[PDB]
RNA sequence: CCCAUGUCCAGGUUGAAGGUGCGGUAAAACGCACUGGAGGACCGAACCCACGUACGUUGAAAAGUGCGGGGAUGAGGUGUG
RNA sequence: UAGUCGGGACCUAAGCCGAGGCCGAUAGGCGUAGGCGAUGGACAACAGGUUGAUAUUCCUGUACCAGUUGUUUUUGUUUG
RNA sequence: UCUCGUUAAGGAACUCGGCAAAAUGACCCCGUAACUUCGGGAGAAGGGGUGCUGACUUCGGUCAGCCGCAGUGAAUAGGCCCAAGCGACUGUUUAUCAAAAACACAGGUCUCUGCAAAAUCGUAAGAUGAAGUAUAGGGGCUGACGCCUGCCCGGUGCUGGA
RNA sequence: GGGAGACUUGAGUGCAGAAGAGGAGAGUGGAAUUCCAUGUGUAGCGGUGAAAUGCGUAGAUAUAUGGAGGAACACCAGUGGCGAAGGCGGCUCUCUGGUCUGUAACUGACGCUGAGGCUCGAAAGCGUGGGGAGCAAACAGGAUUAGAUACCCUGGUAGUCCACGCCGUAAACGAUGAGUGCUAAGUGUUGGAGGGUUUCCGCCCUUCAGUGCUGCAGCAAACGCAUUAAGCACUCCGCCUGGGGA
RNA sequence: GCCUAAGGUGGGAUAGAUGAUUGGGGUGAAGUCGUAACAAGGUAGCCGUAUCGGAAGGUGCGGCUGGAUCACCUCCU
RNA sequence: GGAGGUAUGACAA
């Protein structure tokens, strides 16, 4: 939802107007990918779907990954907020 | 669900049994329990007049309320409750006066619905209407076969009968066994199927557990004498040496039709199976 | 054989499901510990049974005894009616 | 040798009997109301002493349960 | 003759057959194969230790010493292993010559049964089945599980037709 | 290569749009087949190269009116569309993935490939429970034939369908791994974008991403490929080393 | 008295030899049965899978053109 | 014109 979507963004956003960053993005990423799971267990031969699932996972995982090796402050900082591991 | 035993025993092995996760509590309602002795095949003459029955475990009656024919009130679903003395589960529910009832648990009932009988209830799982109020193409069960009765027929876990057209006072239904019958029209069901739908899937597993359940040993006629059975004697292992298998009283065993030919029923009759 | 109602089973052993924690993962499956205490489960008295053998065979006994033997929370034993 | 133990004057289970009733050559069979029926429910005292032989039964001490008569004390007499 | 104890050398040569007896036996520790339904098989097997007295202890031992032929010093507590048949298994049975490969069994399948069910006891009434209702109840056969279960409907039965 | 900065083109986010048999779930529509019931009706019907088996006077086929049930979706429909591939075609709704085009607000190389792992994966097949119209391995009968365990005919079970769990293979093919950049043209078509005309409709041109055909340079043993390369290059992976035995 | 070579016992692990019998495979100038493939190979062939049959093979289901011939529309020269 | 789609037959010579 764009609405979710952006209230999402506006939490997480480094500053004024920021809409991309691996903050913001991670974050979007992850109430994606949560919802997409609800629908995954209710829909479990949605196999196409699924893979649009993986692919958000994997670009989470690199985005992470990037912020992990560019600011590890920072990297500690969302992962808390958001609650991964 | 159905939760499948480890072989820790060979007695235990290929052994299942239900998980009863859709039983919400194991405290029946005293005011409706009554006491049954268990018969074991026994008539008032005190003769076994049917084998195979007998012993197992201690049962209480739970009075159910086949005819739901109190109208006025709703009644809420309180529990999902075991009843050993039907393979469904049974439902407490409390009518809003204060009246406390058993009713056979439909698939997909769940602890809160409010319940209606009575021609204006809605078609809805649970709800108990006349069968002249319920819509072609319905799912029901415990089908009255006389007004006022209560319902007689579509009461085992998982069975269930539809609706398939009205002519004159009486309804078409298709029931469990896949005959096709009238049923007098102010005859009442209850809309959906009967739950415990797995109950067909447990596997026994060993003999003590079918002597619990009141079953006591089947013995094969042919290893009886001829004293005891048509098939009895013989030396060694024998065939059935006879025309066709019969019973112990020597009616045939395979194929041969017990239904009296003269059955008042049968003009109610449109297409039998079983 | 069954019905109703009572009652009996020394003492040990094993460690099912479930649960918890920590790993693992996007989440999982899943791995490891701990806990948990299942079973016509194991060893073994009482109790029930009756597999071998000797003896007995005008018997201690119209079927037993001795030495061993099987079951022993169960499809169990047993009392009363 | 017992108001207190066990049983009855309490209760019901299985089962049994069964007013009328239903059924049936006779005889009788079944069965409702109603009962009977413990192996279960309910239910008030104990320790010691004593005899050759009985004792939670007798005796000693100290109790308890149900009820009776009387005395005093309170409160209620028909908006009780 | 019975019941019991010990026997040189040999050690199943006995015998239908190791029948009977002998041997194993407790606890702790090391260790433990094929195969498997992954639970098991296991107490597999095969080994070691066990008394007493001090010292020392993390309380289980350790070190040291001591005595005997022998230390669960007596009594009471598995013999084991390899392989084949049959039955899956725990159970059941010929009270009093047969305990089994027989019965039962969970599982399989067929078939009957629409409820005043079929089935059974009864002349009947009345009962059991059921205060159950086709995922239920009766009957026949098979007999855990795994992989499977071919051909024949002329005959005989059953079912339908008419 | 390491370290500290800076950058916006690659990559991604935002904003604005575009198309779609992409997936999952739950409903639902008509045509047709079969069966069933009832009229009408009378001796054939069906089938082949030719026949017969088969069905039919116990009333067929045909025809009319209905009822049941299953499966598949005529026209639209198109080197058309979508998807990683396998694949996806009636209609409706719910949930859901991806792609494409503008814009240039944001991040600032976050990228590519990817052994091992994981997921998906036509059809047949397997397990449990349903369903079963049509079709049809097996199988039966009729033919053909020297023989026919075939092709043909009449039947017909599994299977084909659904749920759930297995299987993990196909000339699973473009018989062409993925990413990137570069290197004549012509002409269709699908979805966009921008402008110049056109009263609109549309035409004209520019452009992005697909999808085809034709065709240079170059490449190739040849066949052929040719901006959707098999050309010219760089990165990473898979794989090959005579045939048979395998 | 500790350590310890060799020796003994025990249950496993591993390598070669050998074994009634058994399996497919290769070879063998001129054996028997059929004719499956190559032409449209006389039922187009092949791929995977299933099932059946002396045998090649047959049949079903899906797939491929690495498909002969005549008949269409799109495309393009 | 071109393109994807709809029974048997030795051996050597
Ligand atoms: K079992
Ligand atoms: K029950
Ligand atoms: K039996
Ligand atoms: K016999
Ligand atoms: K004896
Ligand atoms: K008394
Ligand atoms: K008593
Ligand atoms: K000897
Ligand atoms: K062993
Ligand atoms: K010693
Ligand atoms: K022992
Ligand atoms: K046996
Ligand atoms: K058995
Ligand atoms: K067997
Ligand atoms: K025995
Ligand atoms: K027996
Ligand atoms: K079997
Ligand atoms: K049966
Ligand atoms: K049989
Ligand atoms: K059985
Ligand atoms: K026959
Ligand atoms: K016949
Ligand atoms: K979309
Ligand atoms: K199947
Ligand atoms: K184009
Ligand atoms: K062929
Ligand atoms: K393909
Ligand atoms: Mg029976
Ligand atoms: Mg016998
Ligand atoms: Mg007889
Ligand atoms: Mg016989
Ligand atoms: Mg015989
Ligand atoms: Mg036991
Ligand atoms: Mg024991
Ligand atoms: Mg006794
Ligand atoms: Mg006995
Ligand atoms: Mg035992
Ligand atoms: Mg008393
Ligand atoms: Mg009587
Ligand atoms: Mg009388
Ligand atoms: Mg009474
Ligand atoms: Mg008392
Ligand atoms: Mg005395
Ligand atoms: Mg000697
Ligand atoms: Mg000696
Ligand atoms: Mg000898
Ligand atoms: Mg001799
Ligand atoms: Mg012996
Ligand atoms: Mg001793
Ligand atoms: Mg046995
Ligand atoms: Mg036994
Ligand atoms: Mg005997
Ligand atoms: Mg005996
Ligand atoms: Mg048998
Ligand atoms: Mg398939
Ligand atoms: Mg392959
Ligand atoms: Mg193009
Ligand atoms: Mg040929
Ligand atoms: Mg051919
Ligand atoms: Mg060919
Ligand atoms: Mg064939």
């Amino acid at each position: 939802s764009q609405e979710r979507k952006n209230e999402i963004i506006k939490e997480y956003a480094r500053h004024e107007g920021d809409t991309g960053s691996p903050e913001v993005q991670i974050a979007v990423l992850t109430e994606d990918i949560n919802q997409l799971n609800e629908h995954a267990r209710t829909h479990k031969k949605d196999h196409h779907s699924y893979r649009g699932l993986m692919k958000k996972i994997g670009h989470r995982r690199n985005l992470l990954a990037y912020l992990r090796k560019t600011d590890i402050q920072r990297y500690r900082e969302l992962i808390q907020r958001l609650g991964l591991r | 669900a159905i939760k499948k035993y480890k072989p820790t025993t060979n007695g235990r092995r290929n052994m299942t049994s239900s998980d009863f996760a859709e039983i919400t509590t194991s405290t029946p309602e005293k005011s409706l329990l009554q006491p049954l002795k268990n018969n074991a095949g026994r008539n008032n003459n005190g003769r076994i007049t049917v084998r195979h029955q007998g012993g197992g475990h201690k049962r209480q009656y739970r009075v159910i309320d086949f005819k739901r024919n109190k109208d006025n009130v709703a009644a809420v679903v309180k529990t999902i409750e075991y009843d050993p003395n039907r393979s469904a589960n049974i439902a407490l529910v409390h009518y809003e006066d204060g009246v406390k009832a058993y009713i056979l648990a439909p698939k997909g009932l769940e602890v809160g619905m409010r319940l209606v009988s009575g021609p204006e209830a809605d078609i809805k799982v649970g709800n108990a209407l006349p069968l002249e109020n319920i819509p072609v193409g319905t799912v029901i069960h415990n089908i009255e076969m006389k007004p006022g009765k209560g319902g007689q027929l579509i009461r085992s876990a998982g069975t269930s009968a539809q609706v398939l057209g009205k002519e004159g006072k009486y309804v078409l239904i298709r029931l469990n066994s896949g005959e096709v019958r009238m049923i007098l029209a102010t005859c009442r069901a209850t809309i959906g199927s009967v739950g415990n739908e797995q109950h067909e899937l447990i596997n026994i597993g060993k003999a003590g557990r079918s002597r619990w359940m009141r079953k006591r040993p089947t013995v094969r006629g042919s290893v009886m004498n001829p004293n005891d059975h048509p098939h009895g004697g013989g030396e060694g292992k024998t065939p059935i040496g006879r025309k066709a298998p019969v019973s112990p009283w020597g009616q045939p065993a395979i194929g041969y039709k017990t239904r009296n030919k003269k059955a008042k029923s049968d003009k109610l009759i449109v297409r039998r199976r079983t």
